[PDB]
């Protein structure tokens, strides 16, 4: 019930990475896609969902290389890397095949698979999920600023595709 | 001693271990060096009591010198056999006719061998048993290489005892094949061309080798350019102007030169320039508008060329670089101010673009996306980036200290000497094993650094023959290592292309060639070598005046001038003490340098510089224009050899 049906925003798509009309898609294309020059511009292979959270769930699938998933604020630098920043709290596939959740500096690492993220700022809690279901790292962060999904996938391996699975209660 | 020996590497030792002349040919990081090591010991240990025997190793860079002999100096100490290296490094060495004579090892550059082959030193090559070839593929035209084997094969074909020969590489080429047969061809002449009756590959263990050595992945990057670029039309729209101005002084200069179509940054615009130039101020005239007008069209060209270098190396290079030279050209250095106004009308246009970023080379660009991509998928990495000139070594450089966003990186220069030294290189190198993370190259990082950790090549628009492909993807030595050749035009990718393919098809043309059948193969090779040689033996067998090329200003004759240790021109007399002047504090401090004497002509001819007791100063042919002393004719010298004329010493 507290699910949303997120989708992605057209602003902060990155040159290399291409989406599908119907934005329920995101992969990497093998030609860079010329955009329009703005100080959004990741200018680095990672996008932000449209949808703004100030009690929300929404999940996305890692069938099809290296991909993080997590949550940012507006006010994190553009040109920063997704997960490192204060804004940030992700978790990746790193390539060393493992699963990492990443905090300020740290990085706490313990078999991939589909994820979801479920948030409740009330109660200013994060939990990763994995369906097969399972759980992930869970943490109590809650942020003033409202948040948005942010998805770092991997910008070298043509024909690697993310998408956003859309669960029906 | 912790090394083990595994199995290829006594397959590919057999053959030499018998005692044939022998070419060995595997891939990239497969230990040859350990094979060249165990050949070595085998040869050298079965001499008898009483009888001792040499062994030669050349390599052509100073820090493949270094490291092969640091490898060899640690591998032989435990059995006592004295090692030793000549290079360029030493200075004021031991006669080497006897350093020979004391060490068993003997690590070379060829050149030295070939100085003292020609010199006469070293009577003959008979004084060695074992001769070791690294990077063998290099033996052809005119490399000193070759020309040691010429003394070998001119020694064997007429007429003491010879050395074993052994060569290694990695890809022994292809030339320029179209076909199967004319890579056979090609193939086998090199096999001629060094003496070797067997090539040596491995196949019994194929399996280990796979898991024993990853091969590289290979990736390509096209970059598109941009639409509008506002420096470039400046600048395109001052090339214009010039041009124009040029155009008017001169009767014709559409004609002079059969060139046609010329674009702005290409190198073909820089020979038309060069062509003009060659020909105008060697053009005559029946006597001072003369000069005039060969000053003119002198600074006018001077401009234009350098404003073509401003574009081709901001095409290349970052915004700020091609200001940085242009204004560096201008204030270090009549008509002159009214170029200088020109260019100072728009500098301060050129200064907003250039700090607008969203008009950013492209390339860099991409290139700092890749750098920042793969960082993150893995913190830890060593990258080697391969660039084509030094300059943008150094633009390289700094545009990767100043950039906020690449924290990452640490960077770490090399390049040959002449100027890195030599034992900077060896600290380079050996922190390599530590803080640095990234190295930009010149072409001395091919034929074998050894980095045990290398993971990502970067090729900047690098590309040439199928050798230098092969050696350039083989120095990622670490498995899950990568190459990618990033480039802004697609020509480069075909070529590209097209030379992955000619390396298969020289991978199987020499195993159609290791089919043939023993005894035949030696015989057409001794065909090849008596053809080659008897081609070779057979192939071969004043007071004028000299002029400023700016103002044409008489400046000496070449009855005056006398060359000093064979290699330094100078000129006596208080007559050309007059026709030139030096500057009060100049430019190097770090000494005077020598200009010419009118205020009208700022035009450097020379330097000065101190003989044992005397300060004197000489000058370079690249200054001045000859003329003939009864005749009017003129001719353009670059470089002393052309000249003729009677040589006399001090
Ligand atoms: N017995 C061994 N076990 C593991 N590694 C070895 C062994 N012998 C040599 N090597 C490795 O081989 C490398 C030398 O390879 P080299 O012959 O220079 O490559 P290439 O064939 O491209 O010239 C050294 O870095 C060394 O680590
Ligand atoms: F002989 Al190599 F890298 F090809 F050392
Ligand atoms: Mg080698
Ligand atoms: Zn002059």
């Amino acid at each position: 019930q507290w699910a949303i049906h997120p989708t992605f925003n057209l602003k902060s798509l990155s040159c290399s990475l291409e989406v599908s009309k119907d934005s329920r898609t995101v992969t990497v294309s093998h030609r860079p896609q010329p955009y329009r020059w703005s100080c959004e511009r990741f200018s680095t292979s990672q996008v932000l969902c449209s949808q703004a959270l100030s009690k929300h769930y929404w999940e996305v699938d890692t069938r099809n290389s290296h991909w993080a998933v997590g949550v940012a604020s507006w006010e994190m630098s553009r040109d920063q890397v997704l997960g490192r920043t204060m804004d940030s709290c992700c978790v990746e596939w790193k390539g060393t095949s493992q699963l990492s959740a990443w905090h300020m500096v740290k990085e706490t690492v313990l078999r991939p698979g589909v994820v979801g993220i479920w948030l409740n700022l009330e109660e200013g809690k994060l939990a990763f999920y994995s369906v097969d279901e399972k759980l992930l790292y869970e943490c109590t962060i809650s942020a003033s600023s409202p948040l948005y999904p942010a998805f770092w996938l991997y910008g070298l391996h043509p024909g690697n595709y993310l998408i956003i699975k859309q669960v029906k209660v | 001693s912790p090394f083990k020996p595994r199995n290829y590497q006594l397959e590919l030792a057999l053959p030499a271990m018998k005692g044939k002349n022998t070419i060995i040919c595997a891939p990239t990081g497969c230990g040859k060096t350990f094979v060249s090591l165990l050949i070595c010991e085998h040869h050298l240990k079965k001499f008898p009591q009483g009888q001792k025997g040499k062994v030669v190793f050349f390599a052509n860079q100073i820090p493949v010198y270094e490291q092969q002999k640091s490898v060899f100096s640690k591998y032989f100490e435990r059995h006592g056999y004295r090692v030793t290296g000549i290079s360029g490094a030493t200075a004021e060495n031991v006669p080497v006719e006897q350093i020979v004579e004391n060490n068993d090892i003997i690590i070379l550059t060829p050149q030295i061998l070939v100085n003292n082959l020609k010199k006469g030193t070293i009577p003959s090559l008979s004084i060695f048993t074992l001769m070791i070839f690294d990077e063998c593929h290099n033996t052809s035209k005119q490399h000193p290489y070759n020309m040691i084997m010429f003394n070998y094969l001119d020694q064997k074909l007429g007429g003491g005892p010879l050395p074993q020969v052994i060569g290694l590489t990695a890809s022994v080429g292809v030339g320029d094949a179209k076909n199967t047969d004319e890579a056979l061809d090609y193939i086998c002449k090199l096999c001629a061309s060094l003496d070797a009756s067997v090539i040596a590959t491995v196949k019994h263990n194929l399996e280990e080798l796979e898991q024993v050595v990853y091969k590289p992945q290979k990736f390509f990057r096209k970059v598109e350019s941009r639409i509008s670029d506002k420096f470039k039309y400046i600048i395109a729209q001052l090339m214009r102007d010039t041009e124009s101005l040029a155009k008017r002084i001169c009767k014709d200069l559409e004609n002079l030169s059969q060139i046609q179509n010329r674009e702005f940054g290409t190198q073909k615009y820089e020979q038309w320039i060069v062509t003009v130039q060659k020909a105008c101020m060697v053009f005559q005239m029946p006597k001072d508008e003369e000069s005039r007008i060969c000053k003119a069209l002198f600074l006018y060209t001077s401009h234009l060329r350098k404003y073509n270098d401003a574009l081709i190396i901001s095409e290349h290079a970052r915004m700020k670089d091609a200001l940085d030279y242009l204004k560096d050209f201008f204030s270090n250095v009549e008509i002159e101010q009214d170029l200088t106004q020109r260019f100072e009308e728009k500098l301060q246009e050129l200064e907003s673009v250039s700090r607008d970023p969203s008009n950013e080379n492209p390339k860099l660009e991409d290139l700092c996306f890749i750098l920042q991509e793969e960082y993150h998928l893995n913190p830890e990495t060593i990258t080697i980036l391969f660039v084509k000139t030094r300059a943008l070594v150094d633009a390289l450089k700094n545009w990767i200290e100043g950039n906020p966003k690449l924290s990452f990186l640490k960077p770490g220069i090399l390049t040959g000497r002449g100027g890195m030294t030599l034992p900077a290189q060896k600290c380079i190198l050996d922190a390599f094993k530590g803080d640095h993370n990234i190295l930009i190259a010149t072409s001395v990082a091919d034929e074998g650094i050894d980095i045990a950790q290398c993971n990502l090549v970067i090729l900047y628009e690098y590309v040439g023959n199928v050798i230098k492909m092969i050696q350039t993807r083989g120095r990622g030595r670490a498995r899950g290592s990568k190459c990618f050749l990033l480039t802004s035009n697609a020509g480069v990718i075909e070529k590209e292309q097209i030379n992955m393919y000619k390396e298969k098809m020289m991978n199987d043309s020499i195993l159609r060639l290791q089919t043939w059948d023993e005894a035949v193969f030696r015989e057409k090779i001794l065909h090849i070598q008596t053809h080659e040689k008897f081609i070779r033996d057979s192939q071969e067998k004043e007071n004028k005046k000299l002029l400023c090329r700016k103002c044409k200003a008489l400046a000496c004759y070449t009855a005056d001038v006398r060359v000093i240790e064979e290699c330094h021109y100078t000129v006596l007399g208080d007559a050309f003490k007059e026709c030139f002047v030096s500057r009060p504090h100049p430019k190097p401090k770090k000494r005077a340098k020598i200009f010419c004497a009118r205020q009208n002509c700022s035009h450097d001819w020379g330097i000065h510089v101190k003989y044992k007791t005397f300060e004197i100063p000489v000058i370079k042919i690249e200054s001045f224009v000859v003329e003939d002393i009864a005749t009017g004719v003129q001719t353009l010298y670059s470089k002393w050899k052309d000249f003729h004329f009677e040589k006399i010493p001090f």
